[PDB]
RNA sequence: GCCGC
């Protein structure tokens, strides 16, 4: 009954710039899948960006290197522009090492094994002396958002050494995303539309494979709706009563009395607990002695009680 | 103790007795409730574990603050503390962040903007204490305002601009003479792009009566009206008429129409009514899309040839003064009256052009309809600006002078969307310098004069139900020369009469004696032709040590009588001293 | 606390705090200058029978008050006459047109009345008075960003101010550039202008990340690249928020004037993930601890790595000397020097003699005082200034 | 105190010798004037000048009785206003039977 | 959830004296020796005393006999 | 947009140089944005020096007389690489553009002369009703944060005179409720608030401790008591030659 | 990690009499439930198969504006009553219907004829309440199924107004959605907190209860991207 | 004192 759109015509402006068209739609439906796909791209598109920088002889973002113009800040930030591809792998480390004369670009990173740079004159440091050295060590990790540096506190479980340099990563190669819905050139349908859909990235995506992410993304969120329906804590206590070395005294006691846990004894008032049966003044002050070994006063007030 | 700051943001999706408190001022708030909470929860024996384990801020002590946060009210007060209503108690929601987020409707009580202001958060930690801050001194408690009886929370600036925008009316439109079964086809034919939300169209409504005796009975007919009409019609709830829905609303039928509901239904369908009139308020404005740019302010046309016309009289008049009939203080004071004269009618034709600009065609040949401006449309709706301000951006700036009092004789003939020159800025900060030293001076006058009110009045209370005194005063409507200030309604509502009002017709008693008179028997009054009552005031209530609950009328913050215990003297002097910040001595 | 008359061209009208001070700070128009007698003068050019001169004039509250002053915005020929009879002008405190021949002075230009702070909002003539006696004090309040970011609308007072402030490091016999680098700029100075003797090279060392008094950062940054020639006068490095010699305390911002679902309700604002992904708005902020080390009766107070009671995870961001390394990122209390305060103890009771049996041979009689990091103070070491009197055995670092 | 001219003459009135009754003229004060003539020497001594109260006071060997909203927030007790209303109610009834 | 206390107001109207009268249900229901007369729904307390007064089945007098026959029973 | 501001701010405030920036700023960066364009292209160094001459002979009779004939080719190189991000113009404070110079600026740069332009919204796809006046705006980020704005306090250190709590950040302290904040608190009628306010949370002694043990047991209870400065104000009126005493 | 994207679990559904649902699902990714919930709207509201009634004639006067004969309710009001009648056809693209009646009483639409394919959901629905007093009206209509809301802009059908006044131009509301409203508000997952919650609010006039609805709408835009998910499946 | 409301 509904007519399917096709992707047909994908053509390729320029390294970044690009368009992609379905050619088949309905009434109304153009809009609608152009804007979910917009939001879906500009949203979650994964990618891999750089994480964090290791140089050779400085030690923190606030420093200088003899021979190099810029100041480590703005060769983080440079870097934090790098736009590369790793296949199979998610923790590539890119080394480069350069020395001599004039600006440094990424086409001297040394060549990894699956490691493309889709833009090799990406310029991140200015060398201005002539014996001058620089070597540093890049993590290029894959991402799918905008992840800030300070957020992440699980990289602190392990301790982390005085020289590593953090950097904010972005991992979203999709910059800018427009589209259009012009008539189709279909004349035996009465009234079909087209979509038009330009994309620009940094070139480390492919056009059509982002547009099938996108859809495979709306997809799967999409098969929820079409199936609805839906229509005493501390190890210290919990423990066996006969923990406490008693008397024996007190052994026959705390069975009569119903106490078989620990838990239960410090629910107890001084009060109260004086009217049991032959508990005695002086066998009394060995609970609470014994339970005051354990950091347990007598009376505290628990909220739940389980069975064991 | 107990009691924060930090800067505060606004929140739109808050409901009008909510509030957004960081996750970091609390936690530190109620630190020794979470103490309990834990120890209580068996999750730490000693008080030492639960201590160190709120020090390690771990995620069940999260869960425990989420739980304990649940039902404990908390208040937030501005520092300028004028009235009682620049502090309120919300229910606090943990948001991310270190900013407050407070409710919009309530900025208007707190005097409140968001350029840089904070407040103070404090924390009433007694179920007495708890239960004051619930049934007290709640947002959704104080709605009308205790010093003149109006509404206090009330829809501003964009929300007033997106009822405006929503409920005008376009000449030709998308749609002319559809009938729609009802208000939800009107709102799919909007969304789904069929129709225009100021197109004239027929719709059946359905109304109701609160005629009957706590009953309430309905009315359905065919009424004329446009879409977006149709689509607020609805948010307002049942038992109220169509027409107050059947107008422009700017920011003045919007009150009146929530002190309608007030008034006819109660409290909590106010609150709803309120929260959804700044939703759909909110969500229109953004919709419309309305902006402000250097086309906007137009200039008339004819303001040159007025200027010029002003300049050959004030000519003719230098010659004429040259001639020697005329000393200085005639030909100053002719002058000065001339060029107010021109200032006069440079602004009527500026707003003339500005009023009626769109001239839009018909179905059949073209009319004049009110202009969609989008200046015009923010000075009429009320939501900001008045016609003074736009004389300044587009008509003539004026005549001002204040370096001692005296007036310039050449004013400024220029606005602020053309520029102004060196002399005639320099002139301006004579004003500017005033109105801002003015401004910083009078705040220690007024402050003084609040603290004197407030002790000479601070130990008067309500302690008797009735005195029985037959003494009063005379109330009759302020009448002061060829004009009229105050009607008899207002002077004379709330008030209970000292004696019986007696209709033209003679021995025919109207309304007995010790009576509180309201909205109906104030109608009533208005129906028939009385001009003076009776009512007992507050100085003849004979009772020692205290005033009857009859001789001072109604509270003001609430429909019903003034209960006994109630403080009035605070009352009377925060309401009298709230304002002179805003008077210009 | 009232504007005068008087005011044109000697004090602004515009600059003054609100509250307790209006009135009473004021601050000097652009060209005024103070008299050899201490009273304030503003120039003027003569007016000569229907021509304006170049020659110029300062004339002080007294003199100004005889002449007939025009104005700064009156039109001229090419040859320096009026181009309309009537002009307006000033006679004494007052304001009115003029024939053609009675001026006798003209203001030298439309920046007379305004100060500096003043001078840096662009099409001043369109707004209030006060609303930008706000903006101009409110300008002097920013925060200098990471990147500088010229301003596209501007009003050309950018390079006088950044010039004349002193932030930025100008060349004074500049030559051609030999050494440049983060930190130093060398230039070889021409042979045109030299010293005789000795040769001769200019050396100008930035001030790199500096604590300044607000506890925001100072820093200097090059602007010339290599050999590239640089006379006299000319910007070599560009200070805290300045561009390429100009005045950049701020960032152009895309802006869309629009209701936004009540999220910029009366003055707030709405910003999207973008400005913050790209660290516009991200301020570097320096904080200065220190420790003094004061002698007692009891003994010396000592700064040692090794402290009583105290941890091996404590210790681990001290060096051998007590001090924190550089470059070590220090949270919430942790430890930053190392020192300990000697306590009193002469009477050697057997509970200590076995104590000190145990333990070493302090037992950690000797109390610890250290530096830690207040609460809620985060950030990465940067320096470490470690002073030490003459006598006492330098310290390690 | 006007209160204590219509109460001491209504118990003067109520007794045969209704002509003891003395008339009045009542006099008008201004809001600083009218504070500093209050019959509670705590309060009057907490708004404006407080060594010309307290000699006064001392000399007189005056009572404050604690019957007004500022001397009880002083001494830190419950307002007799509001929700404290009706506990200072119940202190004066047992007060009055002993 | 009460969030306006009208009814609970209406029920025994000063809007003063409900603030005492949920404050000493709220401690019998919070100190001890009392249970809710209406259904738990993890609510506080002082809401739940306001629920019970809005029902009507909580005031000042029958509070007062129900201490007199708690003092009598024992 | 990078950023959303109110347009209900501007008439009441009465700031047209808010507006008459932003459509200059428009312009200046359309210019910028035509130059980065043609940058992009590889295109020859005499249209784009054309261009760069067309641009800076615009207005009505303007005092610069910048001219690039006498610019080396790599001098104009430099200087249209530094135009990429926009032509940073310069207006004078008192004498500057106008309505028509800005308008006649926008139309080289293929911007609309009203200034104002049609958007979409990003969350539902569909175009708001009327143009939007979008540009460029200079905004600066003033000295005042939350991060040195935010405090809270439960329990700290209080003065030997007066038992109070001290005041201010740094020093951990509490917010002062004042004379004013105690007059409304009286005019709600909330004096178990007020009661609360004045002695378990400043000067009672033993009230502080007795209220957070109850608290921390679940109590809520207040038991009350005579807050130190009275003490403090008994003791000073006495050491006068005053008596003043508590009589039962 | 990367790839996975979060799924909402333990939907609520509010029944409310039996054409109103509020449905709420949560988690949502930030800025799906606006993608989501709009996509869904915009299916619902302008593309769904349906049938309504397009056609009228009354016999007697046939104008726009009529008399009406004094039937105590406008023609207008009659067009405003048939045009939000619900009808279910069963397997009949168009069938037409009759409906006379006599003896003073409410004439609904029960009182007209019967057939097995159409299955009137609304037959209590009061038409008119016959003419005033007493009186017979005879009318005969027409439906047909079709997509979305048609207005009666033009009908462009047979020729001149034979077919107009055949139909007299009534409104077509084929899509069986009354009112379709979206709320997306803020919920959070563990330490997670910038996670959208959906709440759809959905009315129905009937033939269709509200959450079959959304199921259809969904399928419908989940299997118009088939191109791309087809081989790009997981399964 | 300087600044913010
Ligand atoms: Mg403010
Ligand atoms: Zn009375």
């Amino acid at each position: 009954e509904f007519l399917k759109p096709r992707l047909v015509d994908i053509e390729q402006v320029s390294s970044t710039h690009a368009k992609v068209t379905l050619e088949p739609l309905e009434r109304g439906f153009g809009h609608t899948l152009g804007n979910a796909l917009r939001r879906i791209l500009l949203s979650s598109m994964p990618g891999c960006a750089v994480t964090e920088v290791e140089i050779d002889g400085v030690l923190h973002e606030y420093s200088t290197k003899e021979g190099v113009q810029e100041d480590i800040l703005e060769i983080l930030l440079n870097l934090k522009g790098l736009a590369v591809r790793v296949q199979g792998k998610d923790e590539v480390i890119l080394t480069l090492n350069k020395s001599g004369i004039g600006p440094v670009t990424a086409a001297d990173i040394t060549h990894d094994g699956d490691v493309e740079i889709v833009k090799p004159q990406h310029v991140i440091c200015h060398l201005t002396d002539e014996n001058a050295s620089i070597s540093m060590r890049i993590k290029v990790q894959r991402g799918r958002g905008y992840v800030p540096a300070s957020t992440r506190i699980h990289s602190e479980e392990d301790e982390r050494p005085i020289g590593r340099l953090l950097v904010d990563a972005c991992y979203s190669p999709v910059e800018r995303i427009a589209y259009n819905v012009e008539a189709a050139r279909v004349e035996q349908r009465t009234d079909l539309d087209k979509l038009v859909i330009e994309m620009e990235t940094n070139g480390t995506i492919d056009p059509e494979e982002a547009i099938r992410r996108a859809a495979t993304i709306l997809a799967e969120q999409l098969e929820a709706f079409v199936d609805l329906r839906d229509v005493e804590f501390d190890p210290i206590l919990l423990r066996p009563v006969d923990d406490l070395e008693l008397t024996v005294r007190s052994a026959n006691c705390l069975k009569a009395e119903a106490i078989h846990y620990i838990g239960d004894l410090v629910q107890r008032t001084e009060v109260e607990l004086l009217k049991t049966p032959n508990l005695g003044k002086k066998s009394l002050t060995e609970i609470k002695d014994v339970l005051a070994s354990r950091g347990l006063s007598l009376g505290m007030r628990l909220e739940n009680w389980p069975p064991a | 103790d107990y009691s924060g700051r930090s800067v505060i943001t606004v929140g739109p999706y808050l409901r009008l007795h909510q509030c957004g408190l960081p996750k970091k001022m609390a936690l530190e708030l109620f630190k020794p409730f979470i103490y309990g909470k834990l120890e209580l929860r068996g999750l730490a024996t000693t008080i030492k574990a639960a201590k160190k384990m709120v020090e390690r801020e771990e995620a069940v002590v999260w869960d425990i603050l989420d739980e304990v946060i649940r039902e404990h009210p908390v208040l937030l007060n501005r520092a300028p503390t004028l009235h009682r209503l620049g502090i309120q108690a919300f229910e606090p929601v943990l948001i991310e962040g270190k900013a407050i987020q407070l409710h919009p409707l309530v900025c208007a009580a707190y005097n409140a903007d968001f350029d840089g202001d904070q407040m103070a958060v404090h924390v009433p930690l007694t179920l007495e204490a708890q239960l004051e801050a619930r049934a007290l001194m709640m947002s959704t408690n104080n709605i009308l305002s205790p010093a003149n009886g109006e509404p206090i929370i009330v829809p501003s600036q964009d929300v007033v601009l997106g009822l405006y925008y929503m409920t005008r009316d376009c000449v030709n439109a998308k749609g002319e003479g559809m009938v729609l079964t009802g208000p939800k086809e009107a709102e799919r034919l909007y969304r789904s792009g069929l129709a225009s939300l100021h197109a004239r169209v027929k719709v059946r409504i359905t109304e109701y009566e609160k005629d009957a005796n706590g009953e309430l009975v309905a009315k359905t007919s065919l009424k004329d009206t446009t879409v977006g009409r149709a689509i607020l019609w609805m948010i307002v709830p049942k038992g109220l008429p169509y027409s107050i829905v059947n107008q422009a609303l700017g920011k003045k039928a919007i009150s009146k129409m929530l002190n309608t509901c007030y008034r006819i239904l109660g409290l909590k369908p106010t609150v709803i009514f309120a929260d959804q009139i700044m939703y759909t308020g909110f969500a229109y404005a953004a919709r419309s899309g309305a902006s402000v740019g250097i086309d906007d302010m137009v200039i008339p046309e004819k303001k040159h040839e007025i200027i010029s016309e002003a300049e050959a009289e004030v000519a003719e008049i230098q010659e004429q003064f040259q001639s020697g009939l005329v000393t200085a203080g005639e030909r100053y004071n002719k002058v000065i009256d001339i060029w107010a004269a021109a200032n006069d009618r440079v602004s009527k034709a500026m707003m003339d052009n500005l009023q009626t600009e769109t001239v839009i065609n018909r179905d059949g040949q073209e009319e004049k309809q009110v202009s969609f401006n989008s200046i015009y449309m923010m000075a009429d709706s009320g939501a900001r600006g008045s016609a003074a301000q736009i004389r300044q951006l587009a008509g003539m700036r004026g005549l001002m002078a204040k370096p001692d009092g005296s007036i310039i004789e050449t004013p400024i003939t220029a606005n602020f969307r053309e520029g102004l020159n060196v002399l005639q800025y320099f002139i301006s900060t004579h004003g500017a310098r005033k109105g801002l030293a003015d401004t910083a001076l009078k705040t220690a006058n007024s402050g003084y004069l609040t603290r004197r009110l407030v002790d000479v009045a601070q130990d008067l209370v309500v302690t008797e139900d009735d005195c029985g005194t037959h003494e009063g005063i005379m109330m009759t409507p302020v009448i002061e020369g060829g004009d009229v200030k105050e009607p008899l309604r207002d002077r004379v509502l709330g008030r209970v009469t000292a004696e019986d009002v007696l209709k033209p017709g003679t021995a025919d008693i109207l309304v007995p004696r010790n009576t509180l008179l309201h909205e109906q028997w104030c109608d009533l009054l208005e129906e028939n032709s009385v001009d003076a009552v009776k009512v007992r005031s507050v100085v003849s209530c004979d009772t020692d040590f205290g005033v009857c609950a009859h001789c001072y009328g109604r509270d003001l913050a609430r429909g019903h009588i003034i209960n006994k215990g109630e403080a009035i003297g605070v009352i009377a002097a925060q309401s009298i001293g709230e304002p002179g910040t805003q008077l210009t001595m | 606390r009232d504007v005068h008359p008087t005011h044109y061209g000697r004090v602004c009208p515009i600059e003054t705090p609100e509250g307790p001070n209006i009135g009473l700070i004021n601050s000097l128009s652009v060209y005024a200058q103070t008299n050899e007698y201490g009273f304030l003068e503003t120039p003027y050019r003569k007016v000569t029978d229907g021509v304006v001169t170049d020659e110029i004039h300062y004339l002080s509250a007294i003199e100004e008050g005889n002449y007939v002053i025009a104005q700064a915005n009156s039109n001229l020929d090419e040859e320096g006459h009026f181009v309309e009879d009537l002009v307006t002008c000033r006679s004494k405190g007052e304001s009115s047109l003029f024939s053609r021949d009675q001026v006798d002075y003209m203001d030298v230009s439309t920046q007379q009345v305004v100060s500096v702070g003043a001078s840096l909002i662009p099409f001043l003539e369109h707004d209030d008075a006060n609303r930008a006696l706000m903006g101009a004090n409110m300008q002097r309040q920013a925060v200098p960003t990471l990147r500088a970011d010229k301003p596209l609308v501007g009003t050309g007072m950018e390079r006088a101010v950044a010039v004349d402030s002193g932030v930025t490091a100008v060349a004074k016999r500049g030559g051609v550039v030999q050494y440049v680098d983060a930190s130093r700029i060398v230039i070889k100075v021409n042979e045109d202008e030299m010293y005789p003797g000795e040769a001769g090279i200019d050396i100008y060392n930035l001030t790199k990340y500096t604590r300044s008094n607000q506890n925001t950062c100072i820093n200097q940054m090059p602007c010339v690249s290599l050999g590239e020639p640089v006379e006299r006068g000319d910007v070599l490095a560009d200070g805290p928020s300045t561009d390429l010699g100009e005045l950049a305390l701020g960032q152009n911002m895309r802006v869309a004037f629009m209701p936004w679902n009540g999220y910029n309700f009366e003055d707030s604002i709405l910003v999207s993930e973008r400005v913050v992904q790209e660290d516009r708005f991200t301020t570097i902020h320096i904080q200065e601890l220190a420790c003094v080390s004061r002698d007692t009766k009891l003994g010396p107070e000592e700064i040692t790595a090794d402290i009583p009671n105290v941890g091996e995870a404590a210790l681990s961001k001290l060096d051998e000397s007590g001090i924190v390394y550089i470059g070590a990122e220090v949270t919430g209390g942790d430890i930053l020097v190392g020192k300990v305060t000697p306590k009193g103890e002469t009477q050697l009771t057997p509970e200590e003699k076995l104590l000190r049996a145990i333990f070493g041979e302090k037992a950690s009689d000797v109390k610890d005082s250290s530096l830690r990091v207040p609460n809620g103070v985060s950030g990465t070491v940067i320096d470490v200034q470690v002073f030490t009197r003459d006598g006492v055995e330098k310290d390690k670092r | 105190q006007v209160e204590y001219s219509r109460v001491k003459i209504a118990n003067r009135e109520l007794e045969a010798n209704g002509k003891v009754g003395a008339t009045y003229s009542r006099d008008l004060l201004g809001i600083t004037k009218a504070s500093l003539a209050t019959e509670s020497f705590i309060s009057a001594a907490s708004f404006q000048e407080t060594t010309r109260v307290l000699t006064e006071a001392a000399v007189a060997g005056k009572r404050d009785e604690l019957r007004g909203l500022k001397e009880n927030v002083i001494v830190g007790r419950l307002i007799p206003a509001g929700t404290g209303y009706a506990y200072h109610q119940d202190r004066m009834r047992r007060r009055a039977a002993g | 959830a009460r969030v306006t206390v009208q009814d609970a107001v209406e029920k025994i109207g000063n809007r003063f004296d409900l603030v005492l009268v949920a404050a000493r249900r709220a401690r019998q229901m919070q100190v001890g020796g009392k249970d809710p007369l209406v259904p738990e729904e993890n609510d506080k307390t002082t809401v739940i005393a306001l629920r019970e007064i809005e029902e009507g089945l909580i005031n000042n007098q029958i509070l007062d006999v129900r201490e007199r026959q708690e003092q009598q029973e024992q | 947009v990078d950023i959303v501001l109110n347009p209900l701010g501007v008439p009441s405030r009465m700031n047209i140089g808010q507006i008459l920036e932003t459509h200059l700023g428009m312009a200046a960066k359309g210019i910028g944005d035509k130059i980065n364009a043609m940058l992009k292209q590889q295109q020859e160094v005499a249209k784009l020096r054309e261009f760069i001459q067309r641009a800076y002979d615009l207005g009505a009779d303007v005092r610069q007389k910048v001219d690039l004939s006498t610019f080396s080719d790599e001098e104009v190189m430099r200087l249209a690489e530094n135009l990429r991000k926009g032509m940073p113009i310069a207006t004078p404070v008192f004498d500057g553009a106008k309505e028509a110079e800005i308008k006649e600026l926008l139309k080289l740069g293929d911007l609309p002369t009203s200034g104002q332009i049609r958007l979409y919204d990003g969350r539902t796809g569909e175009q708001f009703e009327r143009p939007v006046t979008v540009g460029y705006m200079y905004m600066l980020k003033l000295n005042h944060l939350v991060d040195d704005k935010m405090h809270a306090r439960s329990t700290g250190s209080y003065s030997l005179v007066t038992q109070q709590p001290l005041g201010g950040k740094a020093q951990f302290g509490g917010q002062r409720f004042g004379e004013m904040e105690v007059w409304a608190l009286e005019a709600y009628g909330a004096a178990y608030t007020l009661q609360e306010m004045l002695t378990v949370k400043s000067d009672d002694v033993n009230g502080r401790t007795k209220m957070y043990k109850n608290i921390v047991d679940g109590n809520h209870q207040m038991e009350p008591g005579m807050p130190e400065s009275f003490n403090v104000l008994l003791k000073e009126i006495r050491s006068l030659g005053i008596n003043i005493e508590l009589e039962d």
